[PDB]
């Protein structure tokens, strides 16, 4: 078709993200960053139908839904398709989330310079 | 083969023995605390055993059991479990690999039966292996056997003579008759279902044959405690599991046999030697006069055993295994006996020191397995090896030397005080106290390890014979003399691989120790190790390790390198990359091989190796026909840079470019850190009353402009967020937030992002913005020689961005960074500048999002909206044209200054502009798909300036945003005077997004009121096909059967809520009130024209008369198409069941509406748009993404 | 990629059981007909996830429900795109079912073809 992207670009793409709002918001704990995790969940779903009709149809998501909250009480359907992208990429990037808030922990652990 | 059967194994064989030795210590009465304490169960006496009231103890190996519960008291239980258990599992897989390969003098398979499973060829030969281990008692073990009862007795007795067989040969993994061991060997392993068998039947015999199999396992022993180590402090009994680590092959050959060589090839090159090894680099020439230099310090010949061969980190002992091969080779060069070869090997050159005292049994063994190999009767001559472990010494040296009695044999009345044998052994003990932690970074002089030779050699000559009591002394005493001895005397070659550790992964005495004796490279702790090793390194000597690629390149360690490279010189370079290396799995960690000399000998031209570019599979025959040699470089080269890095692509023209060169470092400055109030103190925009903080700067009681740094931007842009600064940041010093460089704020400059992720790029700062850390200023001094242009324009050259990416490899910037980059001046640059700053300004205020904004284009021309659009294409392509040739005038210009070429990629090559298509899109999918994309925007933007306009914050005939005022006040007066006298703004300021134009003010209907004003009568249909058409295109899912009215309509209802919440980085305001599923109501109000009666307001005169006019509908169609049967009857039906549907709905929502009216709840701007979406409740439409917060019901 | 069928080969298909049903079950009554064209609509169903996907990735098929009630109540994509193709299935025979109903009784007019 005339998009062609599959989760991997996505999930690179919230990965960044997340590194850029775990620098800026300065969260040294684990508890901190679910608003940060959140928005870079949120700031990575296609916006075009085919986009995510062609990221649907790649590997990496599961066509079945975990949560019945995340799913939008709408008559759309490409909705509820950016609802379940929505939930894989937060899942996966909370997953890394800890690992990326330790690589920060390196940095916050200086006072001037992570390498000083 | 399959690493993976044993990578799997390896853990599971640990849970199991740790398992049995937890088993065994409870049926011996030692029993362990949920808190870890110690619990000892005492055997009365009832006769001539013992028991604990449970377990029938022998009474005459109760002493051991006391021996046991003492070293449990000493130690811990978990401790002495662990060493245990993995001591259990060496001398299982020793006596494995013993059997397998037939070395054994009975020359049968001791844990399994080679034709029948489930069986032992011991039980075939009783006889004869009884005769063979344990000459007493054979008959009884024949009679024993055909006596008919279990004989797994027997297998363990015959296997228990064998591990003191073997012990009487190697000390270090078999331990010694009568052991605490032997009285805690699991029952399991004494039964026909064994871990031993299980062992014998997983493993392949095949994989077995390897001892590369060996150490494998041996690090795969332990994986799950490196996995629960991590994330913390590395406890200091945790720490010898976080120096475990595994090297591959081929970088450990390249730099034991690069040490070798270089030695060799200076003593005489005549030798064919160098044909056989495989990784070795011939040095270049570059003057007569180093190499006469080298050639007067070069020794004419050396001897094997002159050549001594240092291990700090022995780990399995894969260097000290090359190490062997080699000096194997050099004694068959010198002709020796063919069997004595390996056993001088052996007896000098090895050394080694571990940390573990496990890894160093297991390193042992495969040196005597490698010298059995090469000699089968090796094994039975039993010569001591040099490889041990640190061992913490913290014993009262009194007590044994009265124990020795050594005061009186060779010299109570303790005279060896005056002969120092006293003092060097309460220095020896003081030295090692706590050393565990430590590691091998203990140094002592050499007199110390000469005085530690003679009493070693004593204690050995007093534990050959002597005093039994002494004897114990003498072993006891042994191991802290020898070690120290080892790590006092000097060495020819140090060649390790340092420990990998974590950023604060070291305990806290670490952190001390470091803080004391090492004043530099104090951060880290491979440097450490390397340090050390130089200290340990004698004159002339190559030290070669595997360190990270950080201190290579780096702001720290600018001290380490300035001051290794003024006393020593590098004689190879091999820098790979994050896999080329194989000794970390994984990307993350970038290693970098390097073998130094220690001689400083002025300037020398090093060779280098480039990695980074394919995997280890590659980068073997890379680094056998390399293609980076970098020879031209040198030392003086290398030492002229800022902050003396180590460049691979270095040019000399370049260096030479950089020198006599000025570069600011006093101009940029650094921002004001927020100290956690950035969720309240930082905000977007156009969330603030306008009215207050663009306009009204005299108050100045709303916020400023502030800078963060986002995408690279080359001249104008990215600039978005506000800040409270009322009262000189009253807020803000109530908030104890530090405030640097206060005296350059709001002031003229530029700005440069501080960790960017493409490269370096600086951009006009304009005046009055107040200046934030990140995205740091840079600011102009008073009368200065140059200006605040010239610098930006010699910035944007691709010249400074190759020396960026140079200076600093990693994309993240500094101050010291911006202190070193060179400037220059000419009186050109800085028209060119100001030309592209006046382009970029142009370009970033063409849109909506800049409060500078500028009305749409495309009504600012008349005629056709092809047409305007083709004007619009002509003006983003012009303005690329002319921005492409500025930048290519300026780096013409700063090239011709320089004189020297540069180039770089992506850096002068690409642009930063939004008129430039491949920018702002992908540019993987240059179709011209993306220009309909362009196109399908255009028209979107150029509807949501309609609707915007349509709604009052802008005035077709005037210029900008008209109304910003909060709370819909001061909006009538603007009427009154003429504001909106050419389009009328809705008064009671709601959008609804109703049925296809019901409703007075429906959307749709006003869209094409204004397209039909700004375009005339005659073009008007042509213009809304073709918006129709540009909206079916790209940003709607084309329809068949459908007009421009209600392509437009459909997309006003769907995937235009969603487009404008993406515009506006989900702070909507224009917000959205939905009723759900049905859509029965749909409205659009704005955020700064909400007042608090507009609830019951909208509530009163959009719902009950939509409710009415839906009843009437429901009752119509009732009345209508009665006793109908054809397709339009079930049309209708249907038609009528979902408006019924709708009729419901609707009610629903008025009756919450209602419910929620009578609060007349207001809101406040300076709140932000998330506080305000969150209070408002479940009426407001997509709640959750903005608020990032379920709805709640009242 | 995978699969390349788009919206006209599944209404051409459902087209062709319709015909089928029409000329086996003998029906002379649009309410008759009405089970017929149900079962038309219901068989033609791609049944891979592939084919669904680039079935709702092509044109000619409305990406929004027209009613509520068709709304299958599962965790499952796939599902609610099933339901929703088999919807504008139904509707689009409805709209061209009484050509084939015409026809059918014109070829069955009197004793088969215009015979007795």
């Amino acid at each position: 078709a005339m998009s062609n992207m599959t989760y991997n670009n996505v999930f690179d793409h919230a990965y960044e993200m997340l590194k850029e709002n775990i620098r800026y918001d300065d969260i040294r704990d684990t508890d901190d960053l679910h608003d940060a995790i959140h928005m870079a969940a949120d700031n990575a779903v296609p916006h075009y139908y085919a986009d995510i009709f062609s990221v649907m149809a790649s590997e990496g998501i599961d066509l079945e839904f975990e949560d019945s909250g995340l799913m939008p009480d709408t008559k759309d359907v490409i909705r509820i398709l950016q609802a379940r992208i929505y939930e894989q990429l937060t899942i996966d990037l909370w997953e890394d989330a800890e690992d990326l808030l330790n690589e920060y922990l390196e940095e916050v652990e200086e006072y001037e310079e992570d390498e000083e | 083969m399959n690493t993976n059967n044993i990578k799997k194994y390896a853990p599971q064989a640990r849970n199991d023995f740790r398992d049995a030795v937890i088993q065994k210590l409870t049926t011996l009465g030692i029993a362990a605390d949920k808190k870890g304490n110690l619990q000892i169960a005492e055997a009365e006496t009832i006769g001539e055993t013992v028991r604990y009231g449970q377990f029938d103890y022998p009474l005459s190996t109760l002493p051991r059991r006391e021996r046991l519960v003492k070293r449990a008291r000493e130690q811990g239980f978990e401790v002495l479990v662990e060493h245990c258990a993995y001591t259990w599992f060496n001398r299982l897989c020793a006596i494995r690999y013993m059997e397998l390969h037939g070395y054994l003098d009975h020359g049968f398979r001791m844990l399994s039966h080679p034709e029948t499973p489930t069986a032992f060829e011991v039980l075939d030969h009783v006889p004869e292996v009884a005769e063979a281990l344990l000459p007493e008692s054979k008959a009884q073990l024949v009679e024993m056997k055909l006596s008919g009862n279990q004989d797994e007795a027997l297998y363990r007795e015959l296997l228990l003579g064998q591990c003191h067989a073997l012990h009487h040969a190697m000390p270090f993994l078999f331990e010694a008759v009568d052991d605490e061991a032997e009285l805690l060997l699991p029952d399991n392993l004494t039964r026909t279902d064994s871990i031993l068998r299980g062992l014998v039947d997983d493993i392949p015999e095949e994989d077995w044959e390897q001892v590369e199999v060996i150490g494998w396992l041996y690090q795969f022993y332990i994986s799950e405690k490196k996995d629960a180590v991590i994330g913390k402090v590395v406890k200091s009994e945790d720490i010898p599991a976080a120096t475990q680590l595994f090297t591959p092959n081929w970088i450990v050959q390249y730099l034991v046999q690069n040490s070798v060589g270089r030695q060799w090839l200076q003593t005489y090159p005549d030798s064919p030697l160098k044909d056989k090894m495989e990784y070795y680099i011939e040095p270049a020439e570059q003057t007569p006069e180093v190499q006469a230099q080298l050639a007067a310090i070069t020794p004419a010949s050396i001897e094997p055993e002159s050549i001594k061969v240092l291990d700090p980190a022995c780990g399995s002992g894969h260097i000290l295994t090359e190490a062997y091969n080699v000096l194997k080779a050099i004694y068959e060069e010198r002709g020796y006996r063919t069997r004595d070869i390996p056993q001088l090997i052996l007896e000098n050159n090895i050394f080694g020191l571990d940390i573990d005292d496990r890894a160093a049994q297991l390193s042992g063994f495969a040196m005597l397995m490698l010298a059995r190999q090469d000699d089968r009767r090796i094994l039975g001559r039993g010569v001591r090896l040099n490889i041990v472990s640190l061992q913490e010494s913290k014993l009262d040296i009194a007590e044994v030397w009265t124990k020795l009695n050594f005061h009186q044999h060779m010299q109570t009345a303790l005279a060896n005080t005056d002969s120092a044998e006293y003092k060097l052994l309460m220095r020896t003990l003081a030295l090692f106290t706590s050393a565990k932690t430590l590691g091998s970074l203990i140094q002592v002089p050499q007199e110390d390890e000469a005085a530690l030779k003679a009493f070693l050699e004593g204690l050995y000559r007093l534990a050959v014979e002597g005093d039994i009591q002494q004897k114990e002394a003498a072993a006891e005493l042994i191991p802290y003399i020898q070690q120290a001895w080892i790590l006092a005397q000097r060495y020819d070659a140090v060649v390790a691989n340092p420990p990998y550790m974590g950023g604060k992964g070291m305990n806290g005495d670490l952190k001390e120790f470091a803080k004391k004796q090492f004043p530099d490279s104090k951060s880290d702790l491979f440097a450490m190790f390397m340090q050390h090793a130089f200290s340990l390194l004698k004159e002339n000597g190559f030290n070669a390790q595997v360190n990270m690629q950080s201190w290579m390149f780096l702001s720290s360690y600018e001290a380490l390198r300035g001051w290794l490279l003024d006393n020593k010189t590098f004689i190879t370079m091999a820098h790979l990359g994050a896999r080329a290396f194989g000794q970390i799995s994984g990307e993350v960690v970038q290693t970098t091989a390097w073998v130094i000399k220690n001689n400083h000998s002025g300037f020398y031209k090093p060779v280098f190796f480039r990695l980074v570019d394919d995997n280890e599979e590659h980068k073997k025959n890379n680094l056998l026909n390399r293609m980076n040699c970098f020879k031209n470089t040198l030392q003086n080269d290398f030492k002229k840079i800022p902050g003396s890095p180590i460049a691979y692509w270095a040019t000399l023209a370049f260096i030479n470019s950089f020198l006599k060169l000025p570069a600011l470092g006093t101009r940029a400055v650094k921002g004001l850190d927020t100290n956690g109030s950035i969720d309240v103190f930082l905000r977007r925009w156009p969330e603030v009353s306008i009215n207050s903080f663009d306009a009204l700067g005299k108050g100045n009681s709303k916020w400023f402009p502030i800078a963060k740094g986002g995408e690279l931007r080359k001249w104008f842009g990215n600039h978005e967020y506000i800040i409270n600064y009322e009262n000189d940041g009253i807020e803000l010093r109530k908030n104890k937030a530090n405030l640097r460089n206060k005296d350059m704020y709001f002031q003229e400059g530029g700005t440069w992002t501080v960790v960017s992720t493409t490269g370096f790029s600086m951009r006009y700062m304009p005046k009055g913005f107040l200046f934030d850390q990140g995205g740091s200023a840079v600011f102009c001094e008073n009368n200065d020689e140059l200006s605040i242009y010239n610098i930006l324009a010699c910035m944007n050259s691709k010249y400074i961005n190759y020396s960026a990416s140079l200076i600093c490899p990693t994309l993240n910037f500094t101050t010291g960074d911006v202190r070193k980059f060179p400037v220059i001046k000419n009186n050109h640059l800085e028209d060119l500048a100001k030309k592209a700053i006046e382009i970029s300004k142009a370009d970033w205020n063409q849109f909506e999002t800049s409060w500078e904004f500028s009305k749409n284009k495309l009504i600012e021309h008349k005629g056709n909206v092809a047409y305007s659009y083709a004007s619009y294409c002509n003006f983003q392509d012009k303005l690329y044209e002319q921005l492409v040739n500025i930048e290519k005038n300026i780096n013409n210009i700063i090239e011709e200054i320089l004189g020297f070429k540069i180039e770089t990629t992506e850096n002068s090559e690409l642009i930063t502009l939004n008129s430039n298509k491949i920018y702002r899109y992908g540019q993987s999918e240059t179709n011209d798909t993306f220009l309909n994309r362009h196109r399908s925007d255009t028209i979107s933007e150029l509807i949501s300036y309609s609707v915007g306009c349509q709604m009052g914050r802008y005035s077709l005939d005037r210029e900008g945003l008209v109304y910003a005022h909060e709370g819909n006040k001061g909006f009538a007066d603007l009427v009154a005077e003429g504001a909106y006298k050419t389009f009328p703004a809705d008064s009671d300021g709601i959008l609804p997004l109703m049925d296809d134009e019901w409703f007075e003010d429906d959307v749709t209907s006003r869209v094409k009121e204004f397209v039909r004003t700004v375009w005339g009568e005659e073009h008007l249909q042509e213009n809304l096909e073709f918006i129709a058409e540009s909206l079916c295109l790209y940003a709607i899912k084309p329809k068949k059967g459908e007009s421009a009215l209600e392509t437009i309509r459909r997309y006003l209802s769907t995937q235009f809520w969603k487009d404008h919440m993406k515009m506006y980085k989900k702070r909507p305001i224009y917000w959205l009130f939905s009723s759900g599923k049905e859509k029965a109501f749909e409205c659009l109000v704005y955020l700064h024209r909400y007042n608090d009666a507009t609830l019951s307001r909208m509530r009163t005169e959009y719902v009950v008369p939509l409710l009415a006019r839906y009843q009437a509908n429901i009752d119509r169609l009732n009345d209508q198409l009665d006793e109908a049967s054809g397709g339009e009857a079930t049309r209708l039906k249907r038609e009528r069941d979902s408006l019924i549907k709708k009729f419901s709905e609707l009610r629903s929502y008025d009756d919450r509406l209602r419910h929620y009216a009578d609060m007349r709840i207001s809101i406040d701007l300076d709140d932000g748009v998330k506080v305000n979406y969150g209070k408002f409740g479940d009426l407001l439409a997509d709640v959750k993404a903005i608020t990032g917060n379920a709805p709640e019901v009242i």
